[PDB]
């Protein structure tokens, strides 16, 4: 909380990089070394339209945020707070410059992602979540919009505005965040005050939801009405589309089902998730010993794979323009091109909020008289 | 900078601007970009070309004739002759700053193309012409056939430039002697500047109010040596520079001032003068009555001064606080004004450092200009009804009627002692109108007085400079206009008045929306993508429709609500609809068709498809495929023709579905490798897709009510409500219909592979 | 769910596929392994299978891709087809039966170094009825 003169004579602002609800991010340089950085200027007065209780609570919130982010600093995959400057009207928070935007624009441009980058991002997120849980700190705000990408595909968590310390033996009873990412425990806290509380399970549910939306391309739960969406979430009857996931492995789908569990106790932890065979890999080892049955099994598996590879290659179908006449959605290239073209035509009506979402573009429902039955 | 003009992709004459003569360029990255572009596009064998497709001195064209016929399909391609002048520019450009190896390379290259005449002295030929017989080979092998000298060649320009370059390279002269003004250091960055702002109080009450909240200011008095006046008197003063009676010279004509000129102090007859900025003038327009915009233009103007400030000394801004800046009860300033004051306190406001104080301290450190050229060498019944009646509405109606009928300048004789003219009463009504904050007749009276916004031509030329076409007026043709070139202020005002006709308020609304776009594109020039042509009238009707839908009222009520909104409301709604943020899908399709937001690479795909077909017929009108060879996708005329062909249909939903169908044709054409050799009817494809959708829905078992028919379409509304993608989207139906139509005109074999 | 023993078996199999330890199947090693059994498809066929297996055009196969491929449940009919082809690979001699000599020849062809005592012991342990022979039901039940 040094004087503003130090910031004025040490950092020189530059052009705007982005805008927010009440803050804008600008580029700055460090005069001694000419190192680029990003500074977040927060107007605690809110342009003078804030009653002083609002100013006081915003100042308390930002002080809590800075002193909770002070401890976490050190992890390579987390945002680094380089300098802090405080005035009676403005806060200057200096972080690392990333380069590009966060996950929303990337996913919108690429429509859907493959498993190769998915494995890496999920591994990094699980490591970060495990480290955060080890430090007895919770976040409750995993959204794709709070994860930034570097030029080398590096992710680090940011926007900890809702993070708070959790004393052991305590059970929080507060409700916050986007309803689509709300775990059933939080909503149960909403209706009923007798429920004890929640914990890291909401974090696992959020991880499952973001994994689902990056894989399928649409959120697992979404509807035009909030009440029906909440009932949809409470029911916990997420379904798999038929002509959408016919080219994905069984292990990934099993992991999908394992992440999303209604019972809080049965939900998998970060350590348990990291031990799944999906992340299994080998470098080198020479202590493989077993019975002759093991040798026969391994040789049979090798022969079976060698035989099956050719048959799997042979299972390709031609273009079948007649099938295109009947149904073009069956073919994967036709589906991907139709999807990408629909996205580029209608690409500037996908933004923040429940009013507009990616799920509003796809219509897998058979639009007919069955739309009459909606709810009670 | 990257393009010479809106018609030429590049002109090699841009080198002179960015070389030895008249250095005017910043952000050197653009300099290297344009140098690399000109090198990779205009370099030849024995010279460089002025620009693509110039026919000067060619074995075709019938040089005896001028006024080129529009038949430059291939008669002026890859046969632009040469121009070594741009080559001899390169040697000087290289040798000037720090480059030597490039100088040697260019000298070696140019020495080979030299010709020796009498006495064995260097001579620079003008250009080398392609032989008239070896023309077909060049079309297949560009820059391969040798050329021959032809034309005038005592070219003194290039010869003198080369002589100066050689003399410079020999080292007899230094680069610092050619330009004593040191114009070589235009690329040196400047860190920043500090802005000084002084605050003054108009009266004692305002001073007391500011002192109550802890702000120490000083009134207009007590600074008797220093006087403050508006900027229009300063313009009238500057309108006398360089005036001569014997030679019939009238001096500098009247013009508006920027804030860059009023900031600096002035000296007039051993006296100090300070001039307030021009945007606090309430006698010109009413946008200065809103505190939010006052704050916004303060922010943008402080940013503008802090950006360049290419003058010596710190700036100085005077911001007097006016009576209109108080609240309703007149005992305290508005919250926004107090917030702005606290904000430029502590030395950070907007995007600049602001330091406050008193004019006494700023006097010793501030730029001062010494000025020397100002040194001495029954209508009576109607009038009675107006006098007796009340209400601002009838007031405006009767004043307008009297002005239009008999009172452009006639005295009303309302007051027996003072001659009260209609104009005097109208301008007096402003005082009463401003207090009530009623945006219901202020625009009405402003239309009667025909007030004009300053710097409108600047906004128009800024709009035009972005490769943009303007259009004033509601549809349809021919009253709709097209401003493709900048026009004078009087011509612009006459044109907008003619377009707006007698609706009067339309001219004011057009001016306001133009000004809104004007300050908007500079800050965020990113939302104007996906757009090629804007119409003020279409935007106005879209605004009225959106407000009517929001309020669920009639058109008249929507217009009344729109005309009553504060200007901040118009800015907010314009930004909202520019961002883009049954009944849901159909509304958005209608908005898109109204704003005809065609994709970024639409014209390129249309051109590629036209390359492999005879044309695209749209309800009789046909676009022949011969257009593809007389024109290139980069230029404007193809976009104009494509939009005109697509704009024949009036219904926005039709144009959007046509865009979707032609785009699905574009994607489907890539898979097959064949030539259709026939004309394609997009409407037939749309009807086939609609029929397939209806048949599928009937097969499912839907009742007849949902398969409704629009009164004048033949297209189900559920198709409009349907999303594009998905297993039940309109894209699948359009693709199926397009494939069926392609098969209908195909020799019994598709042979599609990808 | 998967178990540690099956992880070890899969890792050993993948190491057996890659003759030279590099971390990738590679087109050349796939080709030589495939020619070892007696199949000679063309070079373009090899790249086409590589592209089909891989999620992109990198032209390489890693451990996760093989783990995904081997963990697939092939239903029923494809399973009998695959096991029939594998049997025919092991049943080069027109007898319908697997002997110690045939398995020895197969393992020598695949590039394994063992002794006759090893093949005798493993064929004895695998066998049930004690005739020195493995039938269709025994083969299909031991697959895992």
């Amino acid at each position: 909380s040094h004087s503003a003169q130090d910031f004025y004579e040490n950092y020189e602002p530059k052009e705007i990089l982005g805008r927010g609800v009440s803050s804008v991010v600008r580029r700055c340089i460090h005069k001694p070394t000419s190192q680029e950085y990003a500074v977040k200027v927060i107007d605690v007065t809110g342009g003078g339209s804030f009653s002083p209780e609002e100013v006081r609570e915003l100042r308390e919130a930002t002080l809590k945020e800075v002193d909770i982010l002070r401890k976490v600093s050190g992890h390579p995959n987390i945002i680094q707070l380089k300098d802090t400057y405080e005035t009676n009207t403005f806060f200057f928070l200096v972080f690392d410059l990333m380069k590009r935007g966060e996950l929303f624009d990337y996913l919108t441009e690429k429509v859907t992602l493959s498993e190769k980058e998915t494995r890496k991002i999920m591994r990094a997120l699980l490591e970060v979540i495990c480290t955060l849980h080890k430090l007895n700190i919770v976040h409750r705000d995993l959204k794709p919009e709070n994860i930034l990408l570097d030029d080398n595909m590096n992710i680090k968590l940011t926007d900890f505005g809702f993070s708070c310390q959790l004393e052991p033996g305590e059970r929080l009873r507060e409700v916050c965040g986007t309803p689509s990412y709300l775990a059933p425990e939080i909503i149960e806290c909403s209706m009923n005050e007798d429920h004890p509380g929640y914990g890291k399970e909401v974090d696992m549910w959020s991880t499952g939801v973001i994994m689902y939306t990056l894989l399928a391309g649409s959120p697992p739960f979404w509807h035009r009405k909030q009440m029906l969406m909440l009932r949809m979430i409470m029911s916990g009857n997420y379904q798999f589309g038929s002509p959408e996931w016919d080219d994905y492995s069984d292990t990934v789908k099993d992991l999908v089902s394992r992440f999303l569990v209604v019972q809080p106790q049965n939900r998998y932890t970060a350590e348990e998730a990291l031990a799944h065979p999906f992340f299994q890999q080998y470098l080198v080892e020479e202590v493989r010993h077993f019975s002759p049955r093991g040798k026969f099994k391994v040789i049979a598996l090798t022969v079976l794979a060698s035989v099956r590879i050719y048959y799997q290659y042979r299972r390709v179908k031609p273009v079948t323009r007649e099938i295109v006449i009947r149904d073009p959605y069956a073919l994967r290239p036709l589906r991907r091109l139709i999807d990408a073209y629909a996205f580029r035509i209608y690409g500037h009506w996908v933004k923040k909020g429940q009013q507009q979402n990616r799920a509003a573009l796809f219509e897998n429902t058979p639009k007919a008289v069955l739309l009459s039955l909606a709810e009670e | 900078l990257p393009r010479a003009s809106t018609s030429k992709e590049v002109d090699a004459s841009l080198l002179s601007v960015v070389s030895f003569p008249a250095f005017a360029v910043e952000d050197s990255q653009l300099v290297e970009l344009t140098k690399q572009e000109i090198i990779t596009k205009l370099q030849g064998r024995y010279g460089c070309c002025r620009f693509l497709r110039d026919g000067y001195k060619t074995p075709k064209e019938d040089p005896n004739r001028l006024y080129y016929e529009p038949a430059e399909l291939k008669l002026f391609e890859n046969i632009e002759c040469e121009w070594p002048l741009f080559w001899t520019y390169f040697i000087l450009d290289g040798v000037f700053s720090g480059n030597a190896e490039q100088v040697q390379e260019y000298k070696e290259a140019l020495e080979a193309v030299l010709i020796k005449g009498k006495n064995g002295v260097p001579l620079l030929p003008e250009l080398y012409s392609v032989p008239p017989d070896r023309v077909d080979e060049e079309y297949q092998n560009p820059h391969t056939v040798d050329r021959v000298p032809m034309g005038k060649l005592p070219h003194m320009w290039g010869q003198s430039l080369y002589i100066l370059g050689s003399l410079m390279a020999e080292g007899f002269l230094a680069p610092g002697e050619i330009d004593p003004l040191n114009r070589r250091f235009s690329t040196v960055p400047k860190p920043d500047v500090v802005v000084q702002v002084s605050i003054l109080a108009e009266t004692e009450e305002i001073k007391t109010i500011l002192k109550d909240k802890g702000i120490y200011v000083e009134t207009i008095a007590e600074v008797y040596p220093i006087r403050v006046q508006p900027a229009r008197i300063l313009s009238h003063i500057y309108s006398s520079l360089g005036c001569n009676n014997r030679m019939k010279l009238s001096g500098r004509p009247y013009r508006h001032m920027g804030v860059l000129g009023t900031s600096k102090l002035y000296d007039i007859r051993k006296t100090i003068f300070t001039f307030t900025p021009q945007f606090i003038d309430q006698q010109q327009f009413y946008l200065a009555l809103d505190n939010k915009m006052i704050v916004e233009m303060l922010r943008t103007d402080l940013s503008y001064l802090c950006s360049r400030w290419r003058m010596t000394g710190q700036p100085t801004i005077t911001f007097p606080i006016s009576h209109s800046m108080l609240d309703e009860d007149g005992t305290s300033l508005n919250s926004s004004i107090l917030a702005a004051l606290r904000k430029m306190q502590d030395g950070y406001f907007g995007g600049a450092r602001v330091q406050t104080g008193k004019l006494s301290e700023f006097l010793t450190t501030s730029c001062c200009t010494h000025l020397s050229f100002m040194d001495p060498g029954d209508f009576k019944a109607l009038v009675l009804q107006l006098k007796e009646t009340s209400s601002l509405q009838e007031q405006a109606d009767i004043l307008y009627m009297l002005y239009t009928m008999k009172g452009p300048d006639w005295n009303t004789e309302l007051y027996n002692e003072r001659s009260a003219t209609v104009r005097e009463l109208l301008t007096e009504l402003y005082g009463k109108v401003g207090e009530i904050r009623h945006w219901g007749l202020i625009r009405y009276i402003s239309g009667i007085l025909r007030k004009k916004v300053e710097a409108l031509d600047e906004a128009c030329t800024d709009l035009l400079s972005h490769q943009k076409h303007l259009t004033v007026g509601l549809p349809p043709e021919p009253r709709e206009k097209t401003i493709s070139a900048p026009l004078p202020y009087e011509a612009l005002t006459q044109l907008i008045d003619e377009a707006s006709e007698g609706d009067m308020s339309i001219s004011i609304l057009t001016q306001e929306i133009m000004v809104y776009l004007a300050m908007y594109m500079r800050t965020q020039p990113g939302l104007f993508a996906e757009m090629f042509r804007l119409r003020i009238g279409l935007i106005i009707q879209v605004m009225a429709t959106e407000l009517a839908h929001s309020l669920r009222c009639s058109a008249e009520e929507a217009t009344e609500g729109l005309m009553n909104l504060s200007p901040s409301a118009m800015k907010n709604l314009l930004h909202h609809i520019l961002s883009g943020k049954q009944g849901q899908w159909q509304r958005r399709r209608r908005l898109d068709g109204a704003l005809n937001r065609v994709p970024v690479g639409f014209y390129q795909k249309v051109w590629k498809v036209l390359q492999k077909c005879h044309g695209l017929s749209v309800e009789g009108f046909v676009l022949p495929s011969s257009t593809t060879r007389e024109m290139t996708p980069g230029e404007i005329k193809f976009s104009v023709h494509v939009e005109s062909v697509l704009n024949r249909v009036p219904q926005p939903e039709y144009r959007q579905l046509l865009v979707e169908a032609i785009l699905v044709l574009t994607m489907l054409a890539d898979i097959e490798i064949h030539s259709i050799g026939s004309i394609i009817a997009v409407e037939k494809i749309v009807h086939i897709a609609n029929d397939l959708f209806l048949q599928e829905q009937k097969t499912l078992g839907a009742d007849d009510t949902m398969l409704a028919k629009d009164p004048a379409s033949g297209i189900c509304t559920l198709l409009y409500d349907s999303a594009p993608s998905g297993r039940f989207g309109t894209m699948t139906y359009l693709s199926k219909a397009a494939a069926t139509y392609v098969q209908e005109f195909l020799p019994h074999s598709i042979c599609a592979m990808q | 769910q998967l178990t540690e023993e099956q992880i070890a078996e899969f890792k050993e199999a993948f190491s057996l596929f890659d003759k030279d330890g590099d971390g990738t199947i590679t087109t050349k090693e796939l080709g030589t392994v495939m020619r070892s059994l007696g199949q000679n498809p063309t070079e373009a066929e090899l790249q086409d299978m590589i592209n089909e297996v891989d999620a992109d055009g990198n032209g390489t196969i890693d451990f996760p891709e093989f783990l995904t491929m081997m963990a697939r449940k092939m239903k029923d009919t494809d399973s009998e087809e695959e096991i029939r082809e594998a049997f025919r690979v092991f049943d080069k001699d027109g007898n319908g039966y697997i002997s110690a000599a045939e398995l020895r020849h197969v393992m020598t062809n695949l590039g394994e170094k063992l002794t006759d005592e090893e093949v005798d012991e493993m064929i004895r342990e695998a066998d049930i009825d004690g005739d020195g022979q493995v039938n269709y039901e025994e083969f299909v039940q031991m697959m895992t």
